[PDB]
């Protein structure tokens, strides 16, 4: 378990971004914050919901609302772009951490992804095994969620992601792939690829002819 | 005042054990849990243990069965042992310090880099390759399944065709094998007329294979 917050979460420069750790055992116990950038030691970036540790900017502000936790960033800089991750302390597993907010500052004009799904093909049902491709491309941050649909409801295994890669142009791309039996394929009306950026969310969707 | 800095492996292969050590500046090992952590995608950030100079150790449940960490406080070091890792305990990870007494309130402090461990199969393997079919542009591509190491390159029709090409970075999966797929973006005026042909070649395998992209019905 890891409570709830945002996956994205961006901003212009000098804008304020806001992060939401909640969950309800976020009421019990005070929630900490993380900073996470790679090749870099992650520090302590809040500490006691509202509490600001040493050599800390005093832009970052913290504060915290019935079963929701928040950080704030006031004036954010290029700096701040990194993983935050919310903790909170627990009983039996001693910690509990966030699913992680990858705050992105701005950076470019933003950009919609290019989306292209493919079906599995006949030659590798011939050879049993199955799998779905959806392709994302040239998008502006570098942040989305792929969630999988078999007919219209959610695919839980078989579900592989990549993490979004910059590209020549500046832009991201990132792919997606549901490994299938056989039978499962065919078995469904239909299934959907569908990949939210920012606000938008766009869908693409394929059937067993 | 008070530094930690980790050594791990880097690549481990499936199944065999994972050993990560740190390693404490100056301070001797006192008022601190030494703990490990790691940090990805998918599955996020958790705790993995910590320990005391005395032998005191807590670990995470879904990972306590595993997981074994020790001290050297002679060395001035703390290890971790895994036991047994896939392809999901690919991860970044970290070791870090927290204060001896009250944990409520507590948070870790001190973190090192720390070191990326990724877990893949043990034995070189060849690709897999699947035509993309298509549907004033359409795209069409080429899969490349279940391989390692890396790299694998991808060129259509022996590099003829280099235009609208883009060739995705691979997804390290559970089995502990890379997979990508490359595609091309051609006129919808095209097709029934110039062929179109992925070249992929895996050299760690000496695997070379050439596919035949055209719509089906």
């Amino acid at each position: 378990y890891e409570l709830t917050q945002p996956p994205s979460v961006s901003v212009s420069p000098g804008q304020t971004a806001t992060i939401t750790c909640s969950g309800d055992k976020v009421a019990s116990k005070n929630v900490c914050w993380y900073q996470v950038k790679p090749g870099q030691s992650p520090e302590v970036v809040m500490y006691e919901n509202y509490k600001r540790p040493s050599g800390i900017p005093d832009r970052f502000s913290g504060s915290k609302s019935g079963s929701t936790a928040t950080l704030t960033i006031r004036g954010t800089q290029a700096t701040d772009e990194a993983d935050y991750y919310c903790q909170v302390w627990d009983s039996f597993s001693t910690f509990v951490f966030g699913s992680g907010t990858q705050v992105t500052v701005l950076g470019q004009p933003k950009a919609a992804p290019s989306v292209t799904l493919f079906p599995p093909s006949s030659e590798e049902l011939q050879a049993n095994k199955a799998t779905l491709v959806c392709l994302i491309s040239d998008f502006y941050p570098g942040a989305v969620t792929v969630a999988w649909k078999a007919d219209s409801s959610p695919v839980k295994a078989g579900v592989e992601t990549t993490t979004p890669s910059k590209q020549s142009n500046n832009k991201y791309a990132a792919s997606s792939y549901l490994s299938l039996t056989p039978e499962q394929w065919k078995s469904h009306r239909s299934y959907s690829c569908q990949v939210t950026h920012e606000g938008s969310t766009v869908e693409k969707t394929v059937a067993p002819t | 005042q008070v530094q930690l800095q980790e050594s791990g492996p880097g690549l481990v292969k499936s199944s065999e054990t994972l050993s990560l050590t740190c390693t404490v500046s100056g301070g001797s090992m006192g008022g601190y849990y030494w703990s490990w952590l790691r940090q990805s995608p998918v599955k996020g950030l958790e705790w993995i243990g910590y320990i005391f100079h005395t032998g005191h150790t807590n670990y995470n449940p879904s990972l306590e069965s595993r997981v074994t960490v020790s001290v050297d406080t002679s060395e001035n070091q703390f290890s971790l042992r895994l036991r047994s890792v896939t392809a999901a305990d690919t991860a970044v990870y970290y070791c870090a310090s927290l204060p001896r007494g009250q944990l409520v309130n507590a948070f870790f402090d001190n973190w090192g880099q720390g070191t990326l461990v990724t877990v893949a199969s043990a034995s070189t393997k060849g690709p897999s390759v699947f035509p993309l079919a298509p549907s004033g542009t359409a795209a069409l591509g080429c899969l490349v399944k279940d391989y390692f190491p890396e790299p694998v390159t991808v060129s259509w029709n022996s590099g003829a065709l280099t235009s609208g090409v883009h060739t995705f970075p691979a997804v390290l999966q559970s089995s502990g094998l890379y997979s990508l797929s490359s595609v091309v973006t051609v006129p919808s005026s095209s097709l029934g007329t110039q062929t179109y042909i992925c070249n992929v070649n895996h050299k760690p395998s000496n695997t070379k294979v050439d596919k035949r992209v055209e719509p089906k019905s």
